[PDB]
RNA sequence: GUGAACAGCCUCUAGUUGAUAGAAUAAUGUAGAUAAGGGAAGUCGGCAAAAUAGAUCCGUAACUUCGGGAUAAGGAUUGGC
RNA sequence: UAUCUGGUUGAUCCUGCCAGUAGUCAUAUGCUUGUCUCAAAGAUUAAGCCAUGCAUGUCUAAGUAUAAGCAAUACAGUGAAACUGCGAAUGGCUCAUUAAAUCAGUUAUCGUUUAUUUGAUAGUUCCCUACAUGGUAUAACUGUGGUAAUUCUAGAGCUAAUACAUGCUUAAAAUCUCAGAUGUAUUUAUUAGAUUGAUGAUUCAUAAUAACUUUUCGAAUCGCAUGGCCUUGUGCUGGCGAUGGUUCAUUCAAAUUUCUGCCCUAUCAACUUUCGAUGGUAGGAUAGUGGCCUACCAUGGUUUCAACGGGUAACGGGGAAUAAGGGUUCGAUUCCGGAGAGGGAGCCUGAGAAACGGCUACCA
RNA sequence: UUUUACUUUGAAAAAAUUAGAGUGUUCAAAGCAGGCGUAUUGCUCGAAUAUAUUAGCAUGGAAUAAUAGAAUAGGACG
RNA sequence: GCCCGUCGCUAGUACCGAUUGAAUGGCUUAGUGAGGCCUCAGGAUCUGCUAGCGGA
């Protein structure tokens, strides 16, 4: 990810290591695992060189809450997502709907692309940081 | 005490959340232990459940492993040389988790010697069955001729008490050489 | 609020205990045990309600303290013992024995039981772990620990228990075409046989009943516990067998007695 | 009537947020703490009362020093204690010479012996052979468990 | 050189060392200053004096001709290495 | 029980409100008041202030008994006081704060703690006691006191534990190191964990190797019966229990947490971000996730689908009144959840409290 | 086996309260009681059911309303 | 017939208003800052081991 060891810390998936005495053949083992629910790992999430502990394939976050669709309206932040719920919300009173929406912050990994746009299916997870609680899972850039 | 809750900290919104509920022992926080380097203090904590942590100040030794044979030998630390959080806990030699340290090095260079005998730094056919296959590397070798080992602490010092960790190899190594030669 | 609550009172005790609503402020609260809160009967309940042997509390802690009651072949002194399903309850003056078990309207009914049967128990296997020193063991509903089970004993299958060795005996698995107790929701109490699972990873999983009158039903796997196979069940069912008549139909075996 | 405290080293009384163990406070509550006023160490005028132990007697008895003395108000009740009370050995038997009393009350006088504790009792003992006997049973039924076990796992692993 | 500076202060080149002197150290003066506690009670009147002051950062009201008021007010820091 | 009527005019038909009418677990208040059942009740204004008294103590067979307390060859019964353990964090009260806060329904903990209950679970301990160690321990008790006064306590003399601190016995078998170690608890690193268990999913459970611990656990405890074998000895074995205990599971819980849903107001349109606001990395802290806090970095996050701000004589809900249907109004209050104990803040013990019939300080 | 809204059914929505079944509190408000032959060494029925449709969950349907396919073919099946 | 407004009296209600008005409460810059907690120390006197050396 546009030399991905830019942090001050290295940057590396915790508990894998890589043995310099051994003559393996990537000599960059990578690890990952199935998100699961039908979530297809990507292809980038599997050759990637990222790290995002916050990956829901390749870090140690797992998506076990609700799983949410919604369209992405920023994509401004590093790793993050802004997505736009839209929903119709019933009065019962006059018998009618009106229009309602709640934006939801999303982690994004590496693995994905996203613009604003391109609705997404999001999972819920542990909390990673003070608004976001649900990681990217499907990108549906359409 | 130090608050860990969310009732402060205003929302993503911006507004200023109203004050519910003041303040629960549930939420409480702790000051750091900012562990420094010999004559090991280590105080007990009682924590929730009855439980215990300890805060490590003054730790000297810790139980740092090679990784590529599987030693962890006990040594003494150092010194603080990196910290990729905040360069005063480097100035101020504070042990945390993930700070790059120096360690003494000699019993790693005597299980070396005495497992291959291979003169690193300077039961017949033991090392010879250890064949061949026994040079390590040109910069976790290069070390032991002054004798200290670049380390990473893996422990949490003020949670566990102790300063373990291990020896840094291959591109960690080199990261954090490269950040020391671009920082001294 | 600083700390777990002690105090139950009335109104807020599950409804299937049938409590007076006028006797007091507060009723039994199950003590911690085996089963529930919720799912539980407790031993207070069972004796000055349900079998009317005692009249007060004080008459319940009487009998309890003379090692009368036994539940799963221990004494159990506890005046809020929570008793649940499945449980046998010997008193060995009067010596008869019940296995708690639910009636068609989803209470804890009085189901006399034999002493030939009463040894053994049946309990759901809520889980399969690998213990310490890498010793297996299954997790049942009512919070048995049994070491070195069958390896082909998956979830949501039932082990029979000695009760007296507290031992695997025997095990049914979880299939379709066998005999089910609901233990929860709507059709609590009810019993049938096992028509389709339906898995809905990470959610929660179904599972269609069908009765003996070919009422068909579907319920959380949260509360289905296997009893045996159709037309065996390995306990000693209640007066109705779970058959959730229709409130007409109920009226009209009333009125069959004149 | 604040006392003195040990080491308070001040002419006169301060407020201190007293402990558990400590002087001068009885906690009523389990990790009760009280600010208290107690008077500093160093002796003064202020003081009402002092106290003084003696630790040498040079010359002539006071009327109330040796002449009126009070016998300890109970013997030893340890079997070892009392063994090193009466300097006997280990194998001595501790429970014949043991201190007794009489409480003359009805002209029975009845001898009210004290309880011995920590005495070696063949109760103890086959308590503690019991406790042994158990460990090694239930090693053994696991031992064996685990032996069935394998056993088991063979047998339905014979089925390829 | 210091310093924003042709400010003030010290110095280099150059120039001067020219103002009637000596001895004491009273009052009252002229000029320069300090002062416990109070703080304009003095006085026609805060006259005089004192207080403030540079720079960096924060913050700045009424009113207004919208340009200002404004350095408003009110605060924090400043050395050496 | 889907209802209207009087009042503008000289008279009429309308609009339109006023008035009438009925109900109110809806509050007063007036008059009156014979009987039975049922029973709300200092919420509204003052979460204003409080004299006095009570409201949290507790002992079994089974922790500690020499009361100089009672009773007819160690006490063996009862039993004051005290030590120890547990509880006192439940209950009860009130609605002041609180408007995405609480709460309701619905989710997650593969993100955590969990006294107690229930079930399971520990042959591995030692570098001159185990037929059982110490006071390094003392209370009550005895005696001498001080203070006007408090559930104030001082000096002195004992005395025990399931209090405090140490400290062995368990062979047998077993695999590595070069005779020792390998249990379990903690920390780190590494490996297996497949297609040899499980999940929708894991770096899961678990196992293994190397090591590490201001060092855990591995009953020096108690009651009732005493039985059997034999070299009849301080012999050797063996019951039912109680209590305590490491870990796992369970239960009671707790703490965060997904989604959606709150009254009026624009005479609140921009808000947040210097002093964390949104996110990333790393660390610290926490029981654990998390800007919860710190360092660096980026400039983000919310908003006319009403943010932010202001008001509430706003605790939320289950529900209550009235109701053809639709609605309107109320809900301090018998249940659930939250918060508080004059206002704040801090904290000890404890599994669980930021406790208030616990403590500390400030303010009144 | 695009994406929804919508709608059917099911689990769910604590109890109490409401509607409501049964039941001579003497009637009734209520309560969950109770009932039947005797000189017992006792037999037995019950404490149902419906309601919340906001939101989430499972499920049938595909009208209605929206949404996207292949146009510089970078299209669909071998 | 009906009718409008100024002015005058009585009563009530609200408004503007010098007073850099007053009081109460919320928030807050700056300054001071109790108290407990963590921490750098400190050593009454308390007791064990051979003048020393550990522990509380
Ligand atoms: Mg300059
Ligand atoms: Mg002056
Ligand atoms: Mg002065
Ligand atoms: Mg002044
Ligand atoms: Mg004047
Ligand atoms: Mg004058
Ligand atoms: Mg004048
Ligand atoms: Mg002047
Ligand atoms: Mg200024
Ligand atoms: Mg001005
Ligand atoms: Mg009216
Ligand atoms: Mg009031
Ligand atoms: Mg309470
Ligand atoms: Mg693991
Ligand atoms: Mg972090
Ligand atoms: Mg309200
Ligand atoms: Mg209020
Ligand atoms: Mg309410
Ligand atoms: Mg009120
Ligand atoms: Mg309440
Ligand atoms: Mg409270
Ligand atoms: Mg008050
Ligand atoms: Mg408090
Ligand atoms: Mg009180
Ligand atoms: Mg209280």
């Amino acid at each position: 990810e546009l030399t991905v060891q830019s942090e001050r810390a290295f940057q590396k998936q915790p508990h894998i290591f890589n043995n310099p005495k051994v003559k393996t053949s990537k000599r960059t083992k990578r690890w990952y695992k199935n998100a699961g629910l039908g979530f297809k790992t990507p292809k980038t999430a599997i050759e990637g060189s990222y790290i995002d502990k916050k990956c829901p394939f390749t870090g140690l976050v797992s998506i076990r809450g609700k799983i949410l669709t919604g369209t992405v309206v920023s994509t401004k932040m590093h790793r993050t997502i802004v997505i736009r719920r839209a929903y119709l919300h019933y009065i019962p009173k006059y018998n009618r709907y009106e229009k309602r929406h709640k934006n939801v912050p999303v982690h994004v990994s590496p693995a994905f692309r996203v613009q604003v746009g391109d609705i997404v299916t999001v999972g819920q997870c542990r909390p990673i940081s003070k608004t976001v609680r649900f990681n990217v899972v499907k990108v549906s850039a359409a | 005490g130090i608050s860990r809750d969310s009732r402060h900290k205003r929302s993503a919104t911006g507004a200023k959340r109203a004050q519910f509920r003041k303040k629960r022992k549930f939420e409480l926080g702790r000051q750091p232990a900012n562990t420094k380097i010999g004559a090991k203090r280590i105080h007990s904590v009682r924590t929730r459940g009855g439980n215990k942590k300890y805060r490590a100040l003054r730790i000297e030794t810790g139980n740092f492993s090679w990784a590529s044979e599987g030693i962890s030998k006990k040594t003494r630390i150092a010194g603080v040389v990196y910290h990729p959080s905040n360069n005063e806990l480097v100035r101020t030699n504070t042990l945390t988790k993930a700070a790059i340290v120096q360690i003494d090095a000699t019993p790693f260079r005597q299980w070396f010697e005495a497992h291959y005998g291979q003169t690193l730094g300077k039961a017949e056919r033991k090392w010879a069955a250890r064949a061949a296959s026994a040079k390590i590397e040109s910069s976790v070798e290069s070390q032991f001729s002054a004798g200290r080992l670049y380390a990473c602490i893996s422990s949490r010092p003020g949670q566990s008490g102790r300063c373990d960790g291990y020896i840094l190899e291959g591109e960690e190594l080199a990261f954090y050489l490269r950040r020391l030669t671009a920082k001294k | 609020a600083r700390g777990p609550k002690k105090h139950l009172k009335r109104l807020a005790a599950p409804h299937h205990w049938l409590l007076d609503k006028l006797s007091g402020c507060y009723a039994p609260r199950p003590s911690a045990g085996p089963h529930k809160l919720r799912e539980s009967l407790p031993l207070i309940v069972f004796l000055r309600n349900r079998l009317k042997y005692a009249l007060n509390g004080r008459e319940v802690k009487a009998i309890l303290m003379q090692r009368h009651v036994k539940v799963d072949g221990k004494v159990r002194t506890d005046t809020t013992y929570p008793a649940g399903f499945m449980d046998v309850i010997t008193l060995d003056a009067t010596n008869e024995n019940f296995r708690l078990v639910y009636d068609v309207k989803g209470r804890f009914a009085v189901h006399r039981i034999t002493d030939e049967e009463a040894s053994y128990k049946l309990g759901k296997v809520k889980k399969v772990q690998l213990g310490k020193k890498g010793v297996p063991y299954v997790v049942t509903h009512d919070g048995r620990t049994i070491r070195y089970p069958d390896p082909n004993i998956k979830v949501n299958d039932t082990v029979k228990i000695d009760l007296a060795s507290g031992k695997i005996t025997d095990f049914i698995k979880f299939d379709a075409g066998k005999l089910v107790y609901v233990t929860g929701g709507r059709n609590l109490g009810r019993i049938g046989t096992i028509v389709h699972k339906e898995r809905h990873d990470g959610g929660f999983d179904l599972v269609h009943i069908k009765d003996s009158l070919d009422n068909t039903f579907v319920t959380r796997l949260n509360n289905v516990f296997v009893i045996g196979e159709q037309g065996k069940p390995y306990i000693s069912l209640p007066k109705g067998k779970g058959i959730k008549l229709s409130i007409a139909e109920e009226r009209d075996r009333r009125r069959a007695q004149q | 009537g604040f006392p003195m405290k040990q080491g308070v080293l001040l002419p006169t009384r301060i407020k201190l947020l007293l402990t558990k163990n400590v002087s001068c406070y009885r906690p009523r509550r389990d990790g009760e703490r009280k600010r208290k006023s107690v008077r500093g160490a160093i002796v003064g005028p202020d003081l009402a009362v002092l106290a003084l132990v003696i630790v040498k007697k040079g010359e002539q008895e006071l009327e109330g020093l040796t002449d009126t003395t009070v016998p300890k108000r109970l013997g030893p009740k340890r079997a070892n204690n009392i063994r090193k009370f009466f300097g006997l050995s280990k194998e001595d038997d501790v429970r014949d010479f043991v201190i007794r009393r009489e409480v003359t009350k009805g002209e029975k006088t009845y001898t009210k012996a004290p309880k011995i504790q920590r005495l070696v009792t063949p109760q103890r003992l086959q308590r503690k052979r019991h406790q042994r006997a158990l460990k090694v049973r239930n090693a053994q039924a696991q031992r064996e468990a685990a032996a069935e076990y394998a056993q088991l796992l063979a047998k339905r692993l014979s089925e390829r």
